[PDB]
């Protein structure tokens, strides 16, 4: 789901859009602007919250040493889901 | 925000991080801002702009370096080149003996600062009026 | 302070005159032999203005080290270790000079 | 044509500023109240050759090196730069 | 002005200057020097290239990373021109040939392609047009390319009223066709001149001085709306010009006169080749015409660049054609040619 | 297993050799430092560097025939900022020695060509990189810098990126020089941690 | 060797090979650096450091990297004495600007001062 | 907090190029060579005493020297500021009437501190920090 500019080119997940009165699109004629279609902002609400039966949890990102270091995040806040600061996947308390 | 939409021409100068400048505190001590980030766009230093204005006019200002501006600071008032130095003042008694002859009247109106509450400390003098950080500070305070 | 060759200024000035004599002797051989795109007159004026560039120093050890640096430039000019590219970057045929007035320095950059 | 401003410099403990210190300790307030529109500025610092800079109209100035005077003719010096 | 067009820098290649220049016709001779003088300043130069990529490989070195961008186009349609010029600050037209062919003629090359460049530039919204004409361009002229240059000047002013028509004179450089014509006349053992080179006065002007005039004319705000005429500091007679060229080449110099009709017949005989011709009838008539006496026109001196003469930088040109017997000889050994105001 | 083991017998016998050379050459030797790394750092006076290295080469009980290394280290705090080292190495005694003298950039050091012809190139390299005159050299011709490079580059007042930078042009068809402005600024990192690192190497106030 | 008796200020402009604009249009700051305020360590501030005036740093028009006009802006230098630093600045000939060393003052801080009867130094938290 | 979170204002609503009054009546982006020429052309016409400059705020003490010389060479004493200080009795002269004559280290060296003018916590807040440090670490009567 890539949004388009008013000029007609693509917009990255950093929010960068070249303006209409800018010369820096002159390397953009007859050569394609590389924009990744899989936005990391859009690919984090697709996976649901992970249920935690305790008051704290510790993720790894999957794979142990392949993923991230094992941060113990707090699950005492029930109104907001406790996000892992390394990944960004969200945890919800079960009770 | 104020002086630029009510203007005829606008000459952009540098900011306080953006020029090798002298400022005075309330103690009388003057210190030097070294230049941290050079000013963006075509904006230059303020004395550079006024000296270029003098050159494009018919007025021969005697500046070509920053050190000649510091020498003119020495020639006009020699407290603004002695950096990190409060100079020892005196002679308040003559000012009191002159101001005793001033025939002015107070009246019955309660004196008040304009920064009465906490909501208007965060927006003064066109930098905190322009930042989105202090707009979020005023937005968080006024809820 | 310890000297280098000269116990005064005028003996080092005589060494400067000797090096200028040898440079003026050497430079039409490095105009003709170098297949260079200049005459000999502005090359000799370039040698003279490079002598006048460091004219302000009255220090004998600094001008003795200028004498050995001019001798190394002479040693790389009599023999042809320098080429037609290295020998005339001094003329600044490509680099535009920085302007000296206040208005053009105001227009060019924050300086 | 007229005297636009006068800027008088001053040291702290040097003996060469003692006459203008005597002028600023007794004979200043009557000079200021004789003409309150004309500002007789005082800019002191430490270890300065003491001067008076009578800046006239159109940017010109007159610099009098007021060094090593007495309790007699300092006020005649700046009344001379007021009259002249 | 936008926030990226703002010039900052000392003046080298990695500085920014905001002269976003569409340099049409930059694959040839004056285009290489003006793309060098534009990329040395620190500008974004876009070259619409018509040729292969090999002859525009050598223009990649002229500036910093991404300061040079090459776009493939064709002169038949306006769509590639509008695809080139719509992100531009200035557009500099240097297009043209010294010979016509079966696909393109002189009227098409000097008129309709600058009219299409001017029309697509005006409909794209560029700030400054610079066109390059000839100095001898007039409507009543006896040269086909000069008559085409005059009616192309009229059509460029009809489309765009603020175009800077720069009219340089004969240009001499390291890969020119002005001095290289007289140095390729060395092979034919006797140089032919119209009336022995006496009735024709030529003004040689240096190519780096011309390209510095173009680069300064992109930035001078007084110079907008005007029409210029670049010329050298010393007017030269043609007989003394070919005498000075063969004197610093040090070959034999036996001139002989033959008139203009049989010169045009031998130019048509040498210009019928399918390859690049050594001489054309238009190339004969361009170098065998008296140039205009320079009055009432702005030139090179008001653009801040001093015009270097023929006697200082043509030893950079003439070193290719020199025999080893007189290879290492410098300029002042040879007698310089007499300047003629008449 | 983490710490390197220390053999102090080499420390005391090379310290006895350092006291030996410091006694036999009292005119030139200013001090002798012995590190914890079983090597000697004899700091001498630059007017007499050739008696020191002829004594270190030709004597039967020093016998440092083979010179190995010769540069400066430029410390601009000192009045004589260049600190010229001579790392020499005995083949027969299997030992090493360091000779450190000082230099200003105006006070020359008399060259050591007559004792070692190994330093026919090392002193030329020092004349490029730091810029001290070497007395009675056969040729002190510049070696590592460009032909016409104004500026000794290994001093601390020379920058990292230099001053000239070469560039081809088609105006003149030469590899001409320009004053360097960078495509990318070299990001200077504050790698000095603000906490005290070694209590043994503590500077007194 | 005989000693030569001269007395002038020192210039090594021609030895250092710098351009003339990099002396005459540049000024140099000799300063003990400030302590980094999120740190409480003093080991950064024992050395007298030398920095230059900061020149123009723009964005590269392809990417947006910091492109500097000045090669001298990357340099910092380390001394241990202010007069030796001013000797180095006087021999290199740049326009000096020296900030004096600012030390902490000895303040009488005691734990028993923080819990006092008549004084206002009693802290409400613990 | 104002000066440490007002750095984000330095990259927002910032003047970069010189702007001029257009023929329609708007403010358009032009160059220094046109804008300062318009300033000098309208500055050589009006002279004497009807040329005034209101400075004040984030403005250097070198900029005031250059402005003071450039407007005293067109012989006008019309150099006004933002905020009002009285010059009816002992205004600009005798530097004990607009300074902190006691040292800010000597704010510790006090006994009774009166504040008639303003609250210090929303107006020069580090002065409020020094008066709180003195008020805590010794007995001090603030009124
Ligand atoms: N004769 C002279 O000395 C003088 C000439 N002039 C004129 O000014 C200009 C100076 O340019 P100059 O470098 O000398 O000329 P060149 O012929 O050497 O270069 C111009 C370039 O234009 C390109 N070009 C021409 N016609 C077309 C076309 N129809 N389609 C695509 N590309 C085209 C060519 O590219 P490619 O062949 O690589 O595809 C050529 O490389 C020319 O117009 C010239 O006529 C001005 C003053 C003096
Ligand atoms: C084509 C190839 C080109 C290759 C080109 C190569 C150019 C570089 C050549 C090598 C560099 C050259 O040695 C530089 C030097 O000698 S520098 C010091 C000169 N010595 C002094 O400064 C001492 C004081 N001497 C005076 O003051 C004199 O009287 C003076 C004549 C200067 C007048 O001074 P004033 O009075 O104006
Ligand atoms: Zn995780």
């Amino acid at each position: 789901g890539v949004q388009v500019s008013p000029s007609g080119e693509k917009i990255t997940h950093t929010g960068q859009v070249y303006d209409e009165k800018d010369y820096r699109r002159v390397r953009f004629v007859d050569r394609q602007k590389e924009v990744n279609e899989n936005f990391a902002i859009d690919l984090i609400a697709q996976q649901p919250v992970n249920e935690v039966e305790h008051r704290i949890i510790a993720c790894d990102g999957g794979g142990g040493a392949l993923g991230h270091p094992k941060v113990y995040i707090n699950l005492d806040k029930e109104t907001k889901t406790g996000t892992c600061g390394y990944c960004g996947l969200q945890f919800k308390q079960h009770h | 925000d104020v002086g630029a939409p009510m203007a005829d021409v606008i000459l952009p100068g540098a900011a306080y991080t953006e020029k090798s400048a002298t400022y005075v505190n309330t103690e009388g001590r003057a210190q030097q801002t070294k230049v941290a980030v050079t000013p963006p766009g075509l904006a230059r230093e303020d004395w550079k702009i006024i000296r270029a204005l003098s050159e494009i006019a018919g007025i021969t200002l005697p500046y070509d370096t920053l050190d000649q501006v510091r020498n003119r600071l020495e020639e006009v008032s020699p407290n603004l080149v002695r950096y990190d130095d409060i100079e020892e003042t005196n002679y308040f008694q003559q000012a009191s003996e002159l101001a005793k002859l001033v025939n002015q009247e107070v009246l019955a109106d309660p004196l008040v600062p304009p920064q009465l509450t906490i909501k208007d400390f965060y927006m003064t003098d066109s930098i905190s009026r322009a930042s989105q950080t202090m707009a979020k500070c005023v937005k968080a305070v006024t809820e | 302070v310890k000297p280098i060759f000269s116990r005064d200024l005028n003996e080092a000035k005589r060494r400067v005159r000797e090096l200028y004599r040898a440079w003026y002797r050497e430079v039409p051989n490095t105009v003709h032999l170098m297949q260079l795109d200049i005459t000999v007159k502005q090359g000799r004026d370039k040698v003279r203005e490079m002598f006048m560039k460091n004219a302000h120093v009255t220090d004998p050890r600094v001008v003795d080290l200028l004498v050995i640096k001019g001798k190394m430039e002479l040693q790389e000019t009599i023999k042809v270790w320098k080429q037609r590219t290295h020998v005339m970057r001094f003329f600044h045929e490509t680099e535009t000079p920085r302007p000296k007035d206040f208005l053009s320095k105001f227009y060019m950059g924050h300086d | 044509l007229g005297l636009r401003e006068i800027r008088v410099h001053l040291c702290q403990r040097s003996p060469g500023s003692q006459g203008v210190r005597d002028f600023i300790v007794q004979r200043y307030v009557e000079l200021k109240k004789a003409h309150p529109n004309l500002p007789i500025l005082i800019r002191e610092c430490s270890e300065v050759q003491p001067k008076l800079w009578a800046r006239y109209a159109f940017g010109q100035e007159k610099t009098v090196s007021l060094n090593n005077l007495s309790a007699d003719e300092v006020t005649r010096a700046m009344q001379n730069v007021l009259s002249g | 002005l936008h926030h990226a067009v703002i010039p900052h820098g000392k003046g080298g290649r990695s500085s920014v200057s905001g002269v976003v220049a569409t340099v049409f016709g930059a694959t040839g001779f004056l285009g290489r020097y003006v793309v060098n003088h534009l990329g040395r300043m620190g500008s974004q130069v876009i070259i619409p290239y018509r040729c292969d990529v090999y002859d525009i490989m050598h223009l990649r070195l002229m500036g910093d990373l991404g300061q040079l961008t090459f776009l493939e186009w064709d002169a038949r349609d306006k769509d590639s021109i509008r695809k080139a010029v719509q992100h531009s600050n200035v557009v500099i037209n240097l297009i043209g040939r010294e010979w016509e062919t079966r696909n393109f003629d002189f009227e098409d090359v000097f008129v309709n392609i600058p009219r299409a460049i001017a029309q697509a530039s005006k409909e794209a919204g560029v700030e400054r047009f610079i066109h390059v004409s000839h100095l001898n361009a007039s409507m009543k002229s006896s040269s086909k390319s000069l008559r085409s240059k005059a009616v192309g000047e009229k059509e460029v002013r009809s489309v765009f009223p603020e175009a800077i028509i720069i009219r340089p004179s004969d240009i001499f450089g390291r890969e020119d066709r002005f001095l290289n014509h007289f140095a390729n006349y060395r092979w034919f053992l006797a140089v032919p001149l119209v009336s022995l080179g006496f009735k024709t006065v030529k003004q040689p002007v240096y190519v780096a001085d011309v390209s510095k005039g173009i680069v300064n004319a992109t930035k001078d705000p007084d110079a907008v709306g005007k029409t210029f005429a670049f010329t050298g500091p010393n007017r030269y007679l043609l007989f003394h010009l070919v005498k000075y060229i063969f004197g610093m080449t040090h070959r034999t110099f036996i001139p002989y006169p033959l008139p203009l009709f049989v010169y045009s017949w031998i130019g048509k005989l040498f210009g019928l080749s399918p390859f690049e011709p050594w001489t054309t009838k238009d190339k004969v008539e361009r170098i065998h015409i008296s140039d205009v006496m320079p009055t009432d026109l702005p030139g090179l001196e008001d653009l801040g660049v001093q015009p270097t003469p023929l006697e200082l930088k043509s030893i950079e040109v003439l070193r290719r054609h020199r025999t080893y017997r007189w290879l290492s000889s410098e300029i002042e050994e040879t007698k310089p040619a007499k300047t003629v105001n008449y | 297993p983490t710490v390197r083991p220390r053999s102090d017998v080499t420390h005391k016998q090379l310290s006895a050799f350092g006291e030996y050379v410091a006694e036999i050459l009292p005119k030139y030797v200013q001090q002798v430092q012995v590190s914890c790394l079983d090597e000697l750092e004899i700091c001498i006076h630059p007017d007499g560097v050739i008696p020191t290295l002829t004594f270190l080469r030709d004597h039967t009980n020093a016998q440092f025939k083979s010179l190995a290394d010769l540069t400066a280290v430029d410390v601009p705090t000192r009045q004589n900022r260049f600190e010229i080292v001579y790392n020499l190495l005995s083949l027969r005694f299997n030992s090493r020695i360091r000779v450190k003298t000082y230099a200003d950039e105006l006070t020359p050091i008399d060259s050591i060509v007559s004792v070692h012809i190994a330093a026919n190139w090392y002193e030329r390299e020092v004349w490029d990189m730091f810029g001290v005159f070497f007395f009675n050299h056969p040729d002190l011709r510049r070696i590592l810098t460009d032909y016409g490079f104004e500026g000794h580059p290994f001093r601390k007042d020379f920058p990292l990126t230099g001053y000239v930078e070469l560039r081809y042009d088609d105006e003149v068809k030469r590899v001409v020089a320009e004053p360097v402005e960078l495509a990318q600024e070299f990001r200077k990192f504050d790698l000095n941690s603000p906490w005290e690192a070694f209590p043994a190497y503590r500077q007194p106030p | 060797t005989q000693l030569i008796t001269v007395d002038e200020k020192l210039d090594i402009t021609t030895l250092t090979g710098v351009p003339e604009e990099h002396i005459k249009t540049r000024k140099v700051r000799i300063f003990v650096p400030a302590r980094n305020n999120m740190q409480s360590g003093v080991n950064n501030t024992k050395k007298w450091k030398m920095e230059f005036d900061t020149r123009e740093r723009w964005e590269n028009p392809l990417m947006g990297w910091a492109s500097t006009a000045d090669p001298l802006s990357n340099m910092v230098l380390t001394f241990s004495a202010k007069e030796d630093a001013i000797a180095f600045a006087e021999k290199n000939g740049w326009s000096y600007d020296v900030e004096e060393k600012k030390v902490p003052k000895p303040k009488s801080k005691s734990y028993g001062a923080n819990f006092s009867w008549n004084k206002r130094t009693r802290v409400s938290t613990k | 907090d104002k000066t440490r979170f007002a750095y984000d204002g330095l990259k927002r609503q910032r003047l970069t190029e010189p702007m001029v009054r257009n023929e329609k009546g708007l403010l358009t982006y032009t160059s220094w060579e046109d804008a300062l020429s318009r300033v000098a052309g309208m500055l050589q016409n009006f002279e004497g005493n009807a040329v005034a400059a209101i400075a004040g705020g984030l403005v250097d003490a070198e900029a005031l020297v250059a402005l003071k010389d450039l407007l005293n060479k067109v012989d006008s004493d019309n150099l006004c500021t933002e905020e009002i200080f009285p010059t009816e009795g002992a205004g600009t002269d005798l530097r004990s009437n607009y300074l902190l004559n006691t040292t800010i280290a000597g704010v510790e060296e006090a006994d009774v501190v009166l504040l008639v003018g303003t609250n210090p916590r929303f107006e020069a807040p580090l002065f409020n920090a020094r008066i709180r440090k003195s008020w805590l670490h010794n007995d001090l009567k603030v009124a």
